[PDB]
């Protein structure tokens, strides 16, 4: 009992929440937000 | 008719171009350091001379003695051109002493200012690689360079909008 339903069943809400946000990150919104993250840090460091 | 020989210094001259520019604090620094480091490390083989009249009215096919003399009261004889001319030679007999010398000049912001002259000196570019970190290095320095920064990126961008051969 404690096997298949707390064990397998975290198992399974892990996967499914991983899978999610694999799949919310390569949004465009997302994308966008961290392409000017990553601008962002490169004047940085020139500027440093 | 542009003969085919030129004269031209033997020892070619090394000028620092302004990211932006010269005469400004950003610019000073920029140039300074490489002065600095030519002078430290290479010392006993290179002279460092500055020059702070203008450089960019060398001119060999306009007259065969424009204001020879300072007596004349021509409107070129009491002009700012014999003194640059002038500097022109002098950079030729520290080239002759086969010692590498800088030129410091305060004026030439662009390659094209001085490449048509006799003088075919070395050109080095130090520039930022983008305009948005040139422009909060610039607001590093203080309230003193807010007012020329408007016309400082443009000597920036005319520039590096220059091709680079």
């Amino acid at each position: 009992l404690i096997i298949i339903g707390s064990f397998f069943m975290l198992n399974l809400v892990l996967g499914v929440l991983s899978g999610e946000f694999a799949k919310e990150r390569e949004r465009v919104e997302n994308r966008r937000a961290f392409l000017k993250l990553r601008r962002q840090q490169q004047i940085e460091r020139e500027l440093n | 008719h542009v003969p085919p020989y030129d004269v031209v210094p033997s020892m070619r001259p090394v000028v620092l171009v302004g990211p932006s520019l010269k005469g400004y604090e950003v610019t000073d620094m920029m140039q300074k350091a490489l002065f600095d480091f030519l002078k430290h490390r290479f010392d006993g083989r290179i002279s460092i001379t500055r020059v702070t009249a203008d450089l960019s009215l060398a001119k060999r096919s306009v007259l065969n003695n424009p204001g020879k003399r300072t007596i004349i009261e021509r409107s070129s004889a009491r002009s700012s051109i014999a003194e640059v001319q002038s500097e022109i030679e002098r950079i030729f007999e520290l080239a002759k002493s086969l010692q590498l010398v800088v030129l410091d000049a305060d004026t030439i912001n662009h390659p094209a200012q001085l490449a048509k002259t006799s003088l075919a000196p070395i050109i080095v570019f130090v520039k930022v690689s983008s305009p948005k970190v040139l422009q909060r290095l610039i607001r590093s320095r203080g309230k003193s360079q807010m007012k020329h920064l408007t016309v400082q990126m443009m000597a920036y961008d005319k520039l590096v909008q220059c091709p680079p051969e």
